[PDB]
């Protein structure tokens, strides 16, 4: 898309603040500068000489280019081969993003057919309006007033039967929008009905290529890998997507954005985050020194006021279509009514 | 003393076991990174009636028409009108008006399916099972002074332990309000707590996790999952200058990196 | 049990009452027999 | 079975009671059975005058509520439970002799070159 | 509204929170931390306890 535009712009937010409060606690003076990609970094092999190389913050770090990578890397055993580690900031797991009658009519002509003859059985003993009006105070609530007895009997646990049966349909049969994890059967055996994807060149990808016991995952997202994790917010808002492999506090503060996006309920691979480095340097031991002084206080607690920390029945389910039918009922007997008024 | 005395002074060569991390421990020896996160924690025990009634005002409205044009039930159908809303047969007047029989008829089964669909707020009030939270955390109003509330509570923590450091280098006050209430034992502050000789505990999350999660009935009921609380981890305490850290991180690498942990 | 775990998935609505409803219709027809019966006196 | 026996039985001590009103203090004599068993559903069908009579059909009516409340309870039971028909039982099925002997002619076969 | 609370709460007693008399197995963690409560043996001498 854009090749080579590169503007100085604002950047601010968790890790900048996190910078700032590094450097007022050491002696240095600093440089941010962006990654010219949306990638964290895999190894690949390049096509001539056949050798693996990196890219990505890893490859620029390596070349000289920078410094310190800060952001939430993923800290991992291939990763550590390479370079050295500090202490980890961000503690989180793994997550998933996801969204969130015909029998009445014959009941209405058995009481119609049970009304006729009732009047039928009112006319044979040795008057109308009055037994049709009684009818529409019977059905909805001498020979003749034991069938009534009867049938108000019947009334009554037709519609007993009726709050049961509607109880059931909205208590338990409920589709189960949600996946509860990794071990969805439907997700171990996937199809074009269930989009689960992940970030193109991401960590999880080689964490899932070391599990070769899920090698139908890995693909399966091969075909949906997206930029950006923004993208994927983009495709699933656009119901698009169906489920998304991403950390767990990202998609809360998501969630807390829009209350339209659910996480799931497993919570597994519970690692942690920290700051990219370099080898063997004199901002090893002061830095993490450093970093554990932020969280040995609470100041882990007030980047969480800054950020982390804050967020952003009704009796409506199937009952207004019924109201607004109600509604309408009464107007279209209004009509009725006029040729009552027209009768009279 | 201790396992920071047998490292330190190098009669041992290194901590695999249980080890909380602060700032001068990691200044004595060098830890390795953590693998486990556990923190700290503390162990304790609108419109629709508006519509209803515009709606209702119309009822009343036709019926009152209707009975205008065709013997009390001008200002007396509220009662009737309100009172087959609630369909318990309270005798109130003889419905002589077919618009007023028609209308009221739809109103009731309107009435009756809205009560079942009041049973069906209720089960649904009653599936969604509460779970209330007395003290959110460490900056709760509570852990100021006991004063404040007419019952003075009582917590305490574990004897010679890094949280009493933990505390006397956030709050030297706590350390002085937890003066008066120190104890020995960890069962012995679990039988404190099911008793009822002790209203709080603080101590690790993960520990506390796992006596929950064994407990008999789940009385103790624990504080979130480390929000407003320390949230550290775990690592493998080593020597300065030892060659086997690199190795050991390694190992640990793999082991959280394949499901194995 | 661990590769019968791994190799093998164990697993396990809408409104019927077609039998209460033919009670209903059972009930009402001996009613009508009834009534049928009482139509002589 | 006896459900409705104990209720019949209790019916008739209802309308003996009823009676007894009407030979101490108007047209409910035989009646009483008619608005009593109206007055179990809650059906309002066009009045108790009698004080025994009143007192003994408030404490019917609320066996009449607790009743109700229990076929809701027995409703919520067989809302519970749910089944599955099996038409074969096993090699014993009436199936396995002649499928002339049921009126849509079936069908069931094995792999080729098999042990089966 | 009180005999609709009274209908919900008898529904609620009686319907959910039934008592569990079964344990489905080995995988109930009150028979990994047994008690003096939940009495459970075997045979003495039994190929089980082996
Ligand atoms: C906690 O630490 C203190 C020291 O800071 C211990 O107190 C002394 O421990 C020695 C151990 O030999 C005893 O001989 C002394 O008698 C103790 N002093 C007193 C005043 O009793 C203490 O034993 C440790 N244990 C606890 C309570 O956690
Ligand atoms: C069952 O096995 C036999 C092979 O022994 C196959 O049946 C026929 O066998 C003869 C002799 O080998 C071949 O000439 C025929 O071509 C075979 N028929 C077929 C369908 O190829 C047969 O392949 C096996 N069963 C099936 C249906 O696959
Ligand atoms: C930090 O380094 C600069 C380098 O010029 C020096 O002037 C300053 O005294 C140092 N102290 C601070 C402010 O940390
Ligand atoms: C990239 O390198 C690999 C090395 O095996 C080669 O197979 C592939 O064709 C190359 N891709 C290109 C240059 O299109
Ligand atoms: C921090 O840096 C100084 C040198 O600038 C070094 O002497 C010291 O050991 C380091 N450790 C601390 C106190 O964080």
């Amino acid at each position: 898309g854009s090749p080579r535009h590169t503007v100085p712009q604002c950047c601010y937010g968790f890790c900048i603040d996190l910078l700032i409060k590094l450097a007022r606690t050491m002696n240095f003076t600093y440089e941010v500068h962006l990654v010219a990609d949306g990638k964290f970094g895999t190894q690949e092999r390049v096509n001539n000489s056949n050798k693996k190389e990196w890219n990505g913050m890893m490859g620029e770090l390596l070349s000289g280019q920078a410094d310190m990578i800060v952001a939430p890397l993923t800290i991992n055993n291939e990763r550590a081969q390479y370079i050295e580690f500090s202490k980890p900031f961000k503690y989180q797991g793994l997550t998933i993003l996801v969204k969130k009658s015909t029998l009445w009519l014959l009941v209405g002509l058995s009481v119609h057919v049970v009304a006729v003859m009732l009047y039928l059985l009112d006319r044979f003993s040795p008057t109308l309006s009055s037994a049709m009006w009684f009818s529409w105070g019977v059905l909805l609530n001498f020979s003749a007033r034991i069938l009534g007895m009867v049938w108000a009997g019947f009334a009554m646990i037709i519609v007993a039967s009726y709050t049961a049966n509607l109880a059931a349909f909205l208590v338990l049969d409920r589709p189960e929008e949600r996946i509860t994890g990794i071990n969805d059967p439907r997700l171990r055996n996937p199809s074009d009905k269930f989009i689960y994807a992940t970030v193109k060149q991401s960590s999880v990808d080689i964490y899932f290529r070391r599990q070769v016991e899920l090698s139908t995952m890995y693909r399966h997202m091969e075909k949906h890998n997206y930029e950006s994790a923004a993208e994927a917010i983009q495709a699933v808002r656009d119901n698009k997507l169906h489920a998304f492999i991403w950390d767990s506090a990202v998609l809360e503060f998501e969630a807390s954005q829009k209350c339209d996006l659910v996480t799931t309920g497993e919570l597994f691979f519970r690692s942690g985050f920290g700051i990219g480095m370099r080898k063997d340097s004199p901002w090893k031991q002061n830095v993490s020194l450093s970093i554990l002084k932020s969280h040995e206080n609470g100041f882990m607690e007030d980047l969480d006021k800054t950020w982390v920390r804050y967020q952003e029945t009704l009796t409506f389910e199937n009952m207004a279509g019924v109201f607004m039918l109600v509604a309408g009922g009464i107007v279209a007997g209004i009509f009725l009514i006029f040729i009552e008024i027209a009768y009279k | 003393n201790g396992m920071i005395g047998e490292v330190v002074y190098q009669r041992a060569v290194m901590a695999v076991g249980s080890l909380t991390i602060n700032e001068e421990r990691s200044e004595v020896v060098d830890f390795s990174v953590p693998f486990v996160e556990t923190g700290i924690s503390v162990m304790v025990s609108a419109s629709v009636w508006v519509m209803m009634f515009v709606m209702l005002l119309i009822v009343s409205a036709i019926a009152v028409f209707v009975f205008e044009y065709f013997s009390f039930t001008i200002g007396k159908a509220i009662w009737l009108l309100w009172g087959l809303v609630f369909n318990n047969s309270v005798p109130v007047q003889n419905p002589k008006g077919t618009t007023s029989k028609i209308m009221v008829s739809v109103w009731a089964f309107f009435a009756v399916i809205f009560l079942a669909s009041y049973t069906a707020n209720l089960a649904a009030f009653m599936i969604q099972e509460e779970f209330v939270d007395q003290v959110t955390g460490l900056s709760d109003k509570k852990f100021q002074r006991p004063h404040d509330y007419s019952p003075p509570f009582r917590f305490g923590t574990v004897p010679n332990g890094s949280t009493e450091r933990n505390i006397r280098n956030n709050y030297p006050y706590m350390h002085q309000y937890m003066t008066r209430f120190n104890q020995r034992g960890v069962e012995d502050a679990l039988v404190s707590l099911k008793t009822g000789k002790l209203d709080a505990f603080i101590y690790d999350a993960a520990v506390l996790n796992y006596k929950a999660g064994r407990d008999e009935g789940c009385k103790l009921v624990t504080i979130g999952s480390g929000y407003i609380f320390a949230t550290t981890g775990y690592g493998i305490a080593l020597q300065k200058g030892s060659p086997w850290k690199r190795q050991i991180d390694l190992a640990l690498l793999q082991f959280v990196g394949d499901g194995e942990m | 049990e661990e590769l019968e775990t791994l190799w093998l998935t164990g697993i396990c609505s809408s409104q019927l009452d077609i039998d209460n409803m033919a009670g209903v219709f059972y009930m009402l027809a001996a009613a009508m027999a009834l009534s049928l019966i009482t139509f002589i006196w």
